[PDB]
RNA sequence: UGUACCAUUUUGAAUAAGUGACGACUAACUAUGUGCCAGCAGUCGCGGUAAUACAUAGGUCGCAAGCGUUAUCCGGAUUUAUUGGGCGUAAAGCAAGCGCAGGCGGAUUGAAAAGUCUGGUGUUAAAGGCAGCUGCUUAACAGUUGUAUGCAUUGGAAAC
RNA sequence: UCUGAGAGUUUGAUCCUGGCUCAGGAUUAACGCUGGCGGCAUGCCUAAUACAUGCAAGUCGAUCGAAAGUAGUAAUACUUUAGAGGCGAACGGGUGAGUAACACGUAUCCAAUCUACCUUAUAAUGGGGGAUAACUAGUUGAAAGACUAGCUAAUACCGCAUAAGAACUUUGGUUCGCAUGAAUCAAAGUUGAAAGGACCUGCAAGGGUUCGUUAUUUGAUGAGGGUGCGCCAUAUCAGCUAGUUGGUGGGGUAACGGCCUACCAAGGCAAUGACGUGUAGCUAUGCUGAGAAGUAGAAUAGCCACAAUGGGACUGAGACACGGCCCAUACUCCUACGGGAGGCAGCAGUAGGGAAUUUUUCACAAUGAGCGAAAGCUUGAUGGAGCAAUGCCGCG
RNA sequence: CAAGGAACUCUGCAAAUUAACCCCGUAAGUUAGCGAGAAGGGGUGCUUAUGUAAAAGUAAGCCGCAGUGAAGAACGAGGGG
């Protein structure tokens, strides 16, 4: 029940989120597993440096994203890999 | 086949006045935090001999851990090189 | 029928386990004190934790006795054990709980507080 | 002080209780009508009544099974 | 949240300075009062009628929206000294001996490889640590990449 | 490529041994004086003391009967939910009382284990029956409720037919292992499943997508056990241990195991510190030091333990369950005197202790969780805003 | 002899409790011999079976308010002269 999910680690309003593959039942800014790559509200561009590597792996080995974390990959293009590895 | 291999440890026998244990002793030389010496240490492991093996008291044995087979006793005997008293 | 020098037990939370009788109160050469009566007691075996101290003179009131009593409808009242309650100048109990059951005699003679902290009255 | 799920909850495991309790004695009868007047009959009886007690849960999977394994030693050594 | 911020928007220096110390360690001194009295003090110590040490005042110095005092931890303290101390006269050689266990220990050869050294792999969670960079008016701060330490296993070295 | 500052003080004066004090940092800090603001962060160290009051885990009508409301002549359409059922309430939040040992850190072996939902792959999802909530009526009450008799529904419950594969054995092969021992067959015997919902098409018959279900398969996450090493003070604590040590057969546990049982024995640990006393959550880390290391385990993060005190168990994949259940103890409160109610070490706050540490606040808007197809819904977690020169930084 | 239990009296005088056997456990002090039957507790009947030379004991069952069912069997602790 590994889920590919955020974690909070910024300041008072200023916030900054990092992809990342932890367990449904850790509470959120936790214990995990491993990185995927950080993201930042603001960064204009490029907001989700991705990995493109292992985050692969997980969603192959059945990682359920969730409504942000699943936004992020359509952009740059990771849904089209993962379904069609899938096919 | 791949099956992960086991920790050894090898002990002189101090005593065996029981039904099928062995009383082995084994040592090791941790070195000190402060003043970095070696420093002899004993502890005496137990161990059961279920047979072919006997290992009557003063036998140099090797042993290897094993599961549980009751409280205070997880370990083996195995091969005995220097067979003696 | 408690008399002069009973040892008795309090049925109450103050910490006193055994106390003893000096004076059945109420009148010169009462002999016993029945349900309901009134005694001045000394407490003579008690606990740490608690209010009252070992030898002090207190004022007490009597809910069961192993003789019993008899009502007027013929009804013969009969514990298993003399147990009394450590009463103030108020007639208010020092206690703030009552153990076991405690007689209706008490209803008579005022001592409302006692029958509500009480368990169950018989 | 009290929440409508949790009184919910201890009112439905009363009734789960009731009928797993039958279940559970059935299987203590029957095994002890086996190995009583023992006969290899009544074995399959005992296969049943364990299997479908660790589907449902009432019982763990690994209770049948040694259950299982151990009533069928006894045949083999008095057969 | 009509919040940060912005503008040639009105008024206008207007709405804003305290605390410790001044004999030495320790940068900074005079007068008045008191007269072993009243008081100060982290240490040495000041006060007995000419007090730069007390009280007040003026001056001056150290700090600053903070300044002093108190409490606790570390350093300085080589003042429990493995690194890194001593035992004649300053604290410290038992009154002396026979001595098991422990520690140490002549020379040469062979083997093994437990110490010892080295290569490969795994791991030592993230934050923090140090270096670089970015973003907040720069900073504090936040993010970012880099950055060891030990353990286990495996392959070699053979000087002690 | 690391990298270290001293001074005062015994004497009439000097040198040395030696103790005391100071110059530097630091804190969950407090007190006195004073006091303008902003950006970050911290904020009961004591009484794991007791708590007023209000909130802190629910969700699904696309599982099911019924009821209610609004429109409609009617058939019916829409909305709402007390109850049955599924799922979640074991996560998340708080505190550190207990605990000196496999608690924890590290490395490991689980040929001695579990894992609901999630991943991959593979067979089925046919047909019956008996019940009870809601409702009605009666008794008992102010009400909470409780008891009694009838009426219904299903993805609730219980049989039956059926096994691609499963589980337990039997027959001999295979490949063997680290001692118990695993690994693979071919044949056979024995045993064992469930439930439908939404929608579309089709005159119909039938067909279809999707959710969901039973039986398996792959992993992974999470949980559990054992072991080596490391991990406080004290000898002005020297013996301790009788399920303690071992074997046998049996029982139990997810599993090995004196975990339990009956028998047979007398061992095990201990001066390399048992046992006892006192103390303490451990660790990553914080402060300090040139370094070796000393010191505290703020905040936060990993693991353990606890939920007024002490025990027991149900349900469940997982609890012996903070705001579930049963019993006892202590404490408080309500009553119409028969009976009951309660657990702020969840967010505030009150009383008390203290030298001393804050809103009885707003919103799920972002992140996170639980249920749902969505609409959504619930979130004192969380995000903000108050309060305080509490610390760092900046400007007047 | 119901309730109380030394309130009686110069004084627990007298009376009352315990009492046999078996199985647990037993302190301060000491001249190390004792204290000590210390203190404090438990079981006892009948039947069946197993145990033995006989037992004692062990397991199950039965009855009564009570089972050395009656007789005979030590009350104890602490301080002082
Ligand atoms: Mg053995
Ligand atoms: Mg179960
Ligand atoms: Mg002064
Ligand atoms: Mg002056
Ligand atoms: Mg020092
Ligand atoms: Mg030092
Ligand atoms: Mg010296
Ligand atoms: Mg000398
Ligand atoms: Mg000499
Ligand atoms: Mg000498
Ligand atoms: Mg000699
Ligand atoms: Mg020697
Ligand atoms: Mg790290
Ligand atoms: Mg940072
Ligand atoms: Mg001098
Ligand atoms: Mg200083
Ligand atoms: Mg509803
Ligand atoms: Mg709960
Ligand atoms: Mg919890
Ligand atoms: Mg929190
Ligand atoms: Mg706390
Ligand atoms: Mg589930
Ligand atoms: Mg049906
Ligand atoms: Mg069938
Ligand atoms: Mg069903
Ligand atoms: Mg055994
Ligand atoms: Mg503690
Ligand atoms: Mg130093
Ligand atoms: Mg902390
Ligand atoms: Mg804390
Ligand atoms: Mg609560
Ligand atoms: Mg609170
Ligand atoms: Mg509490
Ligand atoms: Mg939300
Ligand atoms: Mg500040
Ligand atoms: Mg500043
Ligand atoms: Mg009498
Ligand atoms: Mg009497
Ligand atoms: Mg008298
Ligand atoms: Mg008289
Ligand atoms: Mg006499
Ligand atoms: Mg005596
Ligand atoms: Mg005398």
């Amino acid at each position: 029940m590994v889920k590919i999910r955020l974690m909070r680690m910024g300041r008072v309003h200023y916030p900054t989120y990092r992809i990342v593959a932890v367990d449904s039942r850790v509470k959120r800014d936790g214990k995990y597993i491993a990185l995927i790559g950080h993201l930042n509200p603001a960064l204009k561009e490029n907001k989700c440096k991705i990995d493109e590597a292992v985050a692969l792996e997980w969603l192959n080995k059945g990682a359920k994203p969730t409504d942000t974390v699943r936004s992020l990959f359509s952009q740059t293009g990771l849904w089209k890999k993962f379904v069609e590895s899938k096919k | 086949m791949k099956r992960n291999q086991r920790k050894v440890l090898i002990g002189i026998v101090k005593s065996t006045k029981n039904a099928k244990t062995a009383t082995v002793q084994v040592e090791s030389r941790f070195k000190h935090p402060l003043y970095h010496k070696s420093v002899v240490r004993h502890k005496k492991y137990q161990a059961h001999n279920e047979g072919e093996v006997l290992a009557k008291d003063g036998d140099k044995v090797q042993i290897v851990e094993t599961r549980p087979l009751s409280a205070t006793k997880r370990f083996r005997i195995a091969k005995i090189i220097e067979r003696a008293k | 029928m408690v008399s002069f020098m009973t040892r008795l037990n309090v049925a109450d939370n103050t910490g006193a386990k055994q106390v003893g009788i000096i004076k059945v109160l109420g009148s010169t050469r009462k002999r016993y004190a029945f349900l309901g009566d009134v005694v001045v007691v000394s407490v003579k075996d008690a606990i740490p934790s608690g209010m009252v101290k070992k030898g002090q003179v207190l004022r007490a009131v009597i809910v069961r006795t192993k003789k019993g009593q008899q009502r007027k409808d013929g009804t013969h009242l009969k514990f298993d054990d003399n147990a009394c309650v450590l009463i103030k100048e108020d007639k208010s109990p020092r206690g703030t709980r009552i153990f076991g059951p405690v007689a209706r005699e008490l209803r008579e003679r005022g001592y409302n507080k006692i029958l509500s902290l009480a368990v169950e009255v018989v | 002080a009290n929440i409508k799920s949790n009184e919910k909850r201890l009112r439905q495991n009363i009734k789960r209780n009731l009928n797993n309790k039958g279940q559970k004695t059935k299987l203590k009868t029957n095994v002890k009508n086996f190995h009583k007047e023992i006969n290899l009959d009544n074995l399959g009886n005992v296969y049943s009544q364990a299997d479908r007690l660790a589907r449902k849960g009432i019982i763990s999977t690994n209770r049948a099974r040694r259950l299982k394994s151990r009533n069928v030693a006894v045949l083999n050594k008095t057969q």
